[PDB]
């Protein structure tokens, strides 16, 4: 069903334009019974990053959702070039 | 006598060689002078 999904939103099917930006999949293991190989192939695989995690006790994974909001992300509005159909320069 | 100061040994090389292939996006272009004639610039490409 992965790859049904990735052909729908055109990933994969060209060469000069990967789109894999468009997709991202997280996945998240919740009990030690856990086949860290099927967790593998669902995740998305992008550069210099990690999709795949592996915790027990249910309650730890509760406490990185209150530790993600307070850490906060400094957000950079610099380089970003979105492709956007009016491709005029200084777009 | 001004002929032999005035007499090249060869003429110009310089070929302004680009490559556009359709598996990628970017042209590939070499320059090749006197000097560095005679030698090869490879590219390979997995793809036919
Ligand atoms: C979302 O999807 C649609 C559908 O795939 C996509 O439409 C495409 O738009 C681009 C322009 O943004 C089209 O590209 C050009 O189309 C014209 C005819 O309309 C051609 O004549 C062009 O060829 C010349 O121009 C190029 C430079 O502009 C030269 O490099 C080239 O050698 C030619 O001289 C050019 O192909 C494209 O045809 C359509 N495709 C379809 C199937 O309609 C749209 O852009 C997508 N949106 C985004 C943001 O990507």
């Amino acid at each position: 069903v992965i790859d049904e999904i990735r052909d729908l939103l055109y990933i994969g099917k060209d060469r000069k334009n990967p789109r894999e930006d468009y997709l991202d999949v997280y996945v998240f293991g919740v009990g030690p019974l856990v086949n860290q190989v099927n967790i593998n192939a669902l995740a998305s695989k992008k550069d210099n990053e990690q999709h795949v995690f592996k915790v027990k006790d249910m309650e730890n994974l509760e406490d990185v959702f209150y530790q993600m909001i307070d850490e906060s992300q400094s957000l950079s509005l610099c380089g970003m070039v979105w492709e956007h159909r009016k491709g005029t320069d200084y777009h | 006598a001004q002929y032999q100061k005035d007499a090249p040994d060869h003429q110009e090389l310089n070929l302004d060689v680009s490559l556009q292939l359709p598996s990628r996006s970017s042209k590939i272009t070499h320059r090749i002078h006197w000097e560095s004639a005679s030698l090869l610039r490879s590219e390979e490409t997995k793809e036919n």
